[PDB]
């Protein structure tokens, strides 16, 4: 590319976004409240 | 029929915009864990000890 392009996306973003621990909240400020997401429901990986 | 010239002047009396009182970081388990950049994905993984059934 161009130093001068708009960045491009990370490879380690993707996989951060792919392993899937980001921790995502409820809105804190919708009513009535949010049902839980499905990521703070995972449980935790058997292996690592 | 007088007419005076004068400066307006500004005063600081004391009179702030009220803010919070901050008290949240000092209760929560801060940086348990810091080699984020050196780990891959980003993610440091905590391992769960393994439990035992007899």
């Amino acid at each position: 590319g161009l130093i001068s392009d708009p960045v491009e996306v990370d490879p380690i973003q993707v996989g951060r976004d792919e392993a899937g621990w980001v921790q995502e909240l409820r809105d804190r400020e919708a009513w009535p409240k949010q049902e839980v997401p499905e990521q703070a429901k995972k449980p935790a990986k058997v292996g690592n | 029929a007088h007419i005076f010239v004068k400066p307006e002047l500004v005063a600081e009396i004391g009179v702030k915009q009220l803010q919070r009182e901050i008290v949240l970081p000092g209760l929560v388990w801060t940086n348990p864990l810091t080699d984020f950049g050196g780990s891959k994905n980003d993610t440091i993984t905590v391992r769960v000890p393994a439990i035992t059934t007899a």
